[PDB]
């Protein structure tokens, strides 16, 4: 169960990476 | 504490005669010892055969006894194994082998005494550290 | 101690259609020192992840 | 010697012997004390007491 | 019923004298005339049934027999301990300074 | 193993040549200001 | 491994409670504009 | 309109969400190879005989590690500096035992990281920027080359490059101290100065700008909404920041030129960390930190200890215990 | 004509024993009087088999095959010893010295690493009586010693050893030590193994011989920590004979 | 009592996950 927990968290971070890059608030000029 | 004549006083020979070194001789021998000897004998150990050290009690049990100026000066001329059984001038620096050990070439007779004096004095100053190894660094 | 005593649920569906051995050299028939190639239990699992 | 006083003279009740993530009661570590075993005296082959 | 044989060996004469059957070769430096030559020989020809067997080492010169007699009281023999003699450990037991 | 080795030599060579010929292809000129 | 059993529940809550709080505030923010 | 030209335009296009570029063509496959092998090895690699003494060290989660103890273990000392790709092993089982994954991961990462630096130059050119961001990054990059390649080269073995794990990192830095006395090495001292100073100036600069933000908002809203992305006017008063910090110390020790100030921010930790990378890189050839062991003695010649000697007692404890079954002779010369 | 180091280095040939011409079907005769030594005995393993543990009572487990993971480090070589002529004409070989051990770890199916000290230490190997010639049907049989895989200075990962190291589990200071005696108290095993050497090729001019060997011995018990496995080693050998 | 200690995490998530779902939908409703 510890192994599954560690990897689960690591997997959530990678998913978060995906959304923070491709699904970001797009910066808009002025 | 200081470098007093009683510490600078070491056995000359096995008879039991003594010689008192000067501070000069002591520092002369220390320097000469770093030049010709410390590469293997730093701190009174023997890096290439750690089973043999330069402690006074080890030298005392060498054959022939080496805890005195005469024995040590002799060893620097014609080194033997610890039991005296074979001459090892071919693998230990010595005046006998100064041709293959070039650092021994400019050693005079009084240099040998300064070196033997240093070896005998340093244990009186440093104690177990001399020949004790890293445990006592 | 066969698979069905250990609560294996998907292991037998792989076995059913031909996947019998592991990259670590065992097969569920008990035969040791087997080389299943890619389509071991491991590679079947890998391929579903990919 | 009352056991209670002997139990104070034991490093397992020293508060400076724990760990941040070693959780729970002290009893979960060395256990539940049951009895003082007695005061141990060491001697060598010459009968000197040793500490 | 699980003992450390080396600790058990320290409770024997091995803990107090040079064991001619077990002790590393560097111990023969504690007494004069013994190292390296006689020590080389005692070790190579171990093991001994009694201390006095070392006098029957072939090739010994009368001077050598004299040093061994001088030092018999510093030797013992106990049973060979596999753990102290395997691995060439009687010639180098991993201890330097 | 020998098949793995060939495959990697091939894959690596391919990428290294893309790299070499990509920069040989007039890289100085791909900027937003002055092209030559 | 002989591992602290409550580590699991502790980890899950540690992740879940703070995360859920942020999502609640994000979604009700988007529903305003 | 030609096929190669359309490929070249897509590689160098400033319109991809992530820039590729020619450096990208090499970076992407190598960083993916290194990343994927890393992830699998960290979770599932069996134990690795790092020191070549048939004493395998378990590094992965499924072999009884947690996030803090786990690592991809360096390859075997039996291999030394020899190249050990998969196809040189009789099997993956042999390659795993001897630590093949480490080599694969480090060589691909160092390649891909090197191209990462190149990519930073490249996009800077396509966008009409000045070019030297990549120079800033050479400092971390240099640091990674030192612990994964240069130190192994000088010491003769990848078994002695830095493990890829949290506790393995600490192992590496303890053993370094024992063998090189890095703390007493000036280039490491300049690294600390570059890192401490960098964190200090980071905090300083962030607190000075933050202190001098111009009121653009109400109490009930983040001040951050007082800046709109791409506005042309500056968002703080630098003369006010200068006036406060100049008085905090004295006028002429404060910057009023924002270009000088931002260049100073860049140079201090970059240079400090170059030096610390150089520290690992030169200690790789055993030019070690200052040695003042027994430098102080008295009129008789007793040793009078200093803090250097205490440090040496600690280094000694590290020395005699590290890799406790791997030394058969009295000097640990590499 | 022979090879030099620089021809061999890095090929793996260094781990291979010398071979005899497939033409070498001769005989090497034994002067009951004159004496003989073996100047080089070389043993190259090719196959490593481990006995399984069959859980039940009457199944007797198989010898299963294993993958070597320690690479081309397996061969014994430069072995030498007396070769004696006995009262009844049997020959006995007495090992004296040589590189007569190699640590090996093979891997079983499922991932278990099995280490062993592949050795012929202290080998004594005899033939049938009334030999009078070594031929392509001579068989040597004998037994040897298998010391502990680690020797007495070896420290386990918590610093515990036999001739050195801690005598307890210092990280569990107030734990009950009875559970841990097997792991705290190291033991130096010393077992015997058996070997068959089958001569199949014989150069009557040069005194070289070669053939096949099968050896049985125990694996590593980790200084008492766990029970050993039985191992069977098959390979090929090469020896050279000289009048002493 | 020698209960199933995975019961605690099952019960906890049985409650938290669907409750959170509801709370999230409700709060974003009240804010439009
Ligand atoms: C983010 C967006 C980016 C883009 C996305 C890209 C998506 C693609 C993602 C790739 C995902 C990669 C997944 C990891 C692959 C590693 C699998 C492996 O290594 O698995 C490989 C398997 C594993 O092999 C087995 O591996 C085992 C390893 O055992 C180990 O593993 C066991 C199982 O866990 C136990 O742990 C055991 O104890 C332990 O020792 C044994 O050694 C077996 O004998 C051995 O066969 O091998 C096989 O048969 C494989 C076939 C090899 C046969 C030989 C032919 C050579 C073929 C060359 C390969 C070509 C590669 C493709 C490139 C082509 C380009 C055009
Ligand atoms: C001052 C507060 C306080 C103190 C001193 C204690 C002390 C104690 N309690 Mg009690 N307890 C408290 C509050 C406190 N409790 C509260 C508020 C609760 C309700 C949750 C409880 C519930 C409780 C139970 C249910 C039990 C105890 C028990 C115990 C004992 C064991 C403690 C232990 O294992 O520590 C463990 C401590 C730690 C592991 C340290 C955790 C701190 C973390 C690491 C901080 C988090 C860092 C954070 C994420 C950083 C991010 C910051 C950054 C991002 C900005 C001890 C006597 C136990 C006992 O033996 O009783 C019989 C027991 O079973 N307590
Ligand atoms: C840009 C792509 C790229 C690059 C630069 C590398 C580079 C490398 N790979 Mg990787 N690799 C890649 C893609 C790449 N790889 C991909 C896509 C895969 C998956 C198919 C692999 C799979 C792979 C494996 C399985 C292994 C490597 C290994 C290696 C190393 C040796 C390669 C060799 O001998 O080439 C020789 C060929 C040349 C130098 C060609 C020169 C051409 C010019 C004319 C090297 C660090 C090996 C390694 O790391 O061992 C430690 C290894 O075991 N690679
Ligand atoms: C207060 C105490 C203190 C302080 C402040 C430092 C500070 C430092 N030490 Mg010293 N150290 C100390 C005590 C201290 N140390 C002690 C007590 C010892 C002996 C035990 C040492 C032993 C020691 C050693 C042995 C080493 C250091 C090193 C360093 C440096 C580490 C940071 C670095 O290298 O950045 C450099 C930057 C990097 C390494 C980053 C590279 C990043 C790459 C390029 C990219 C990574 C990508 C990543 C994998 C993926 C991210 C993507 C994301 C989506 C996940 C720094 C100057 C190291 C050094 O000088 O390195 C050269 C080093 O090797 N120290
Ligand atoms: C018995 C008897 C009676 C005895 C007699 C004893 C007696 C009585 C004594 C009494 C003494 C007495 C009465 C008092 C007088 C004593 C006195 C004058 C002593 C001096 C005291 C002293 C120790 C002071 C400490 C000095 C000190 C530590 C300062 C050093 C400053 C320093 C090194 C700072 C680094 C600055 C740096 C390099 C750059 C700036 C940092 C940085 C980049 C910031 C970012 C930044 C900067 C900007 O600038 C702006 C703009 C912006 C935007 C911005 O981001
Ligand atoms: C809202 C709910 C969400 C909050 C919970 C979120 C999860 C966070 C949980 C974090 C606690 C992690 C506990 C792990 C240990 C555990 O599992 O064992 C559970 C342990 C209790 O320990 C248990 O006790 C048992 C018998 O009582 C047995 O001994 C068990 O073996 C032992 O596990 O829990 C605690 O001790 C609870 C209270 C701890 C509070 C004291 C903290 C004081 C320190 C203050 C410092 C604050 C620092 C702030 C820094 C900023
Ligand atoms: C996602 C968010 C999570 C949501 C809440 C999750 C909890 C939901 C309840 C979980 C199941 C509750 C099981 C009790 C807990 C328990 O111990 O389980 C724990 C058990 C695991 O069992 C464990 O096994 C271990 C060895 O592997 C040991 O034996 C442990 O003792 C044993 O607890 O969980 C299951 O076995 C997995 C569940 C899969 C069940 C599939 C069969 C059900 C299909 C029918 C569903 C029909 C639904 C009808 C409704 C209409
Ligand atoms: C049976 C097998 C069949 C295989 C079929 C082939 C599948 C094709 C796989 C390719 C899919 C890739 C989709 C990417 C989409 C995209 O980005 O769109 C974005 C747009 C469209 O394109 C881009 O911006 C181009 C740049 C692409 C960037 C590459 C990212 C790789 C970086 C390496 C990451 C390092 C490790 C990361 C660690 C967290
Ligand atoms: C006897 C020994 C011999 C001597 C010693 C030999 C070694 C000398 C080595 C140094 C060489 C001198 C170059 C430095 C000057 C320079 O950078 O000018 C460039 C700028 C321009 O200044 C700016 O100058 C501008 C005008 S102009 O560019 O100069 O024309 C002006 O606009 C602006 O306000 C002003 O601030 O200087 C400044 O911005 C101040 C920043 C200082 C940067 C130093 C880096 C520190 C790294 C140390 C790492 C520590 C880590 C631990
Ligand atoms: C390494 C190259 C050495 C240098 C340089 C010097 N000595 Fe040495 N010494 C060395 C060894 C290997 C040995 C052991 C020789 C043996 O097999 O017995 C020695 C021994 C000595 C001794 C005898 C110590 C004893 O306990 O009996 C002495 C007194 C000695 N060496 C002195 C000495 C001096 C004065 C040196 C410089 C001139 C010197 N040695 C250099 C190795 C090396
Ligand atoms: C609770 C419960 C239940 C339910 C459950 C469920 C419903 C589950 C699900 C789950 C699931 C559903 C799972 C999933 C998982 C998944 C995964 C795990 C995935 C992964 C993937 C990945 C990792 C990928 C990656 C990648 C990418 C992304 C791209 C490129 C390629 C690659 C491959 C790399 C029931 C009713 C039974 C009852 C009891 C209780
Ligand atoms: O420091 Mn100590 O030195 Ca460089 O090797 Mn010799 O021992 Mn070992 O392998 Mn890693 O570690
Ligand atoms: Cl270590
Ligand atoms: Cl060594």
């Amino acid at each position: 169960m510890e192994t599954i927990t560690y990897v689960f968290i690591f997997a959530c971070i990678i998913a978060l990476f995906f959304f923070a890059i491709f699904f970001r608030e797009p910066p808009r000029i002025t | 504490a200081e470098l007093t004549p009683e510490v600078l006083t070491v056995p000359l020979n096995s008879e039991g005669k003594t010689i008192t070194l000067t501070e000069k001789q002591y520092l002369e021998g220390k320097r000469l010892f770093q030049y010709a000897c410390a590469s293997c004998h730093v701190g009174g150990i023997t890096k290439t055969n750690p089973s043999l050290d330069l402690r006074t009690e080890t030298l005392a049990l060498a054959t022939p006894p080496r805890d005195n100026i005469e024995g040590l000066v002799d060893y620097m001329k014609n080194p033997t194994t610890y039991d005296g059984e074979q001459e090892i001038a071919e693998v230990h620096p010595s005046l006998r082998s100064a041709d293959i050990f070039p650092k021994m070439r400019n050693l005079t007779e009084k240099d040998l005494v300064a070196i033997a004096g240093h070896i005998l004095v340093e244990p009186k100053i440093l104690g177990d550290k001399w020949g004790g190894g890293k445990v006592y660094y | 101690n066969p698979m069905w005593r250990q609560g294996m649920f998907v292991l037998p569906f792989m076995a059913r259609l031909g996947v019998t051995g592991s990259w670590s050299g065992w097969s569920i028939t008990g035969e040791t020192g087997i080389d299943p190639g890619f389509w071991s239990f491991e590679g079947v699992a890998l391929a579903h992840i990919v | 010697i009352p056991e209670k006083l002997a139990f104070y003279d034991y490093i397992g009740n020293n508060p400076a012997k724990g760990g941040l993530f070693r959780t729970g009661p002290m009893n979960k570590g060395d256990g539940i004390a049951q009895a003082w075993k007695g005061h141990a005296v060491f001697r060598n082959k010459e009968g000197e007491e040793l500490f | 019923e699980l003992v450390n044989v080396v600790d058990e060996k320290l409770g024997t004469a091995y803990g107090e004298k040079i064991d001619l059957n077990n002790t590393n070769i560097a111990a023969f430096i504690q007494y004069r005339g013994l190292y390296p030559t006689l020590a080389k020989l005692i070790v190579k020809n171990a093991p001994y049934e009694s201390v006095e067997d070392v006098l029957n080492i072939p090739g010994l010169t009368e001077r050598q027999k004299q040093i061994l007699r001088e030092n018999l009281e510093h030797f013992t023999v106990t049973e060979v301990e596999t753990a102290l003699v395997e691995g060439g450990d009687r010639y180098n037991n991993g201890l330097y300074k | 193993m020998e098949t793995l080795k060939i495959t990697v030599y091939i894959v690596v060579t391919f990428f290294v040549l893309l790299f070499v010929f990509g920069f040989l292809s007039g890289d100085p000129a791909r900027n937003p200001k002055r092209k030559d | 491994m002989e591992v602290n059993q409550l580590g699991l529940i502790a980890t899950a809550l540690f992740v879940l409670v703070p995360s859920v709080f942020l999502i609640i505030l994000y979604v009700q923010t988007e529903s305003q504009q | 309109a030609n096929l190669w030209e359309r490929f070249c335009n897509w590689v160098t296009s400033t319109d991809n969400r992530l820039y590729v570029g020619w450096f990208g063509v090499i970076m992407i496959p190598t960083l993916l190879a290194a990343t994927i092998c890393f992830v699998i090895a960290f979770i599932a690699a069996p134990p690795v005989d790092i020191d070549g003494i048939r004493e395998p060290v378990s590094g992965s989660l499924l072999y009884g590690n947690n996030i803090i103890t786990g690592a991809v273990v360096p390859s075997s000392n039996a291999i030394g500096l020899h190249f050990y790709p998969i196809w040189e092993a009789a099997s993956l089982d042999e390659w795993l035992y001897n630590g093949g994954p480490y080599q694969l991961i480090i060589f691909h990462f160092l390649l891909g990281a090197s191209c990462y630096m190149g990519r930073q130059w490249e996009l800077s050119y396509r966008l009409g920027m000045r070019p030297w961001i990549c120079v800033a990054y050479s400092a971390p990059l240099a640091s990674a080359f030192a612990v994964f390649l240069i130190y192994p080269i000088g010491q003769g073995s990848f078994s002695d490059g830095m493990p890829l794990g949290i506790s393995g990192t600490f192992n590496f830095m303890i053993v370094f101290q024992a063998e090189h006395n890095i703390l007493m090495h000036p280039f490491h001292q300049l690294g600390v100065a570059g890192v401490f100073g960098g964190a200090l100036f980071c905090a300083m600069h962030g607190s000075l700008v933050t202190s001098s933000l111009i009121r653009e908002t109400t109490e009930t809203e983040s001040a951050n909404y007082g800046y709109k992305f791409g506005q042309e006017e500056e968002t703080y008063n630098i003369v006010a920041a200068h006036g406060y910090f100049g008085r905090l110390i004295f006028q002429y020790a404060s910057f009023n030129n924002s270009r000088s100030l931002h260049f100073f921010l860049a140079a201090w930790p970059v240079v400090g960390v170059w030096f610390t990378a150089l520290g690992i890189s030169t200690m790789a050839f055993n030019l070690n930190g200052f040695n003042f062991n027994h430098s102080v003695i008295d009129a008789k010649g007793n040793v009078i200890n200093t803090w250097a000697d205490i440090i040496n007692r600690a280094n000694l404890g590290m020395e005699v215990m590290h890799e406790r079954n791997a030394h058969n002779f009295p000097l640990d010369l590499a | 004509q022979t090879l030099t180091y620089d021809d061999i280095v890095g090929t793996g040939l260094a781990n291979k024993c010398p071979t005899l011409d497939d033409t070498a079907r001769g005989a090497y005769p034994i002067d009951s009087s004159q004496t003989y030594r073996i100047a080089r005995l070389c043993l190259q393993p090719t196959t490593f088999l481990v006995k399984e543990e069959p859980k039940n009572k009457r199944q007797e487990a198989e010898f299963v095959p294993t993958k070597l993971v320690t690479r081309e480090t397996t061969s014994l070589d430069q072995i030498q010893g007396e070769l004696k002529v006995n009262s009844d004409g049997s020959l006995t070989f007495v090992e004296e010295d040589g590189i007569d051990f190699q640590p090996v770890t093979v891997q079983m199916a499922g991932g278990e690493r099995i280490p062993l000290l592949f050795t012929v230490k202290n080998l004594v190997a005899s033939t049938q009586p009334n030999v009078t010639s070594i031929t392509t049907s001579t068989d040597f049989k004998g037994e040897f010693n298998v010391p502990s895989y680690r020797t007495a200075n070896f420290l386990d990962p918590k610093g515990r050893g036999l001739a050195s190291g801690y005598d307890s589990a210092i990280a569990l200071p107030q734990a009950k030590e009875e559970e841990l005696a097997r792991a705290n108290v190291k033991r130096f095993s010393l077992t015997k193994g058996q070997i068959s050497l089958n001569v199949a090729k014989v150069d009557g001019r040069t005194g070289e011989i070669a053939g096949t060997f099968e050896s049985e011995q125990l694996s590593d018990d980790d200084m008492g920590a766990h029970e050993p496995h039985e191992v069977k080693i098959q390979g090929v050998f090469y020896a050279s004979i000289e009048p002493a």
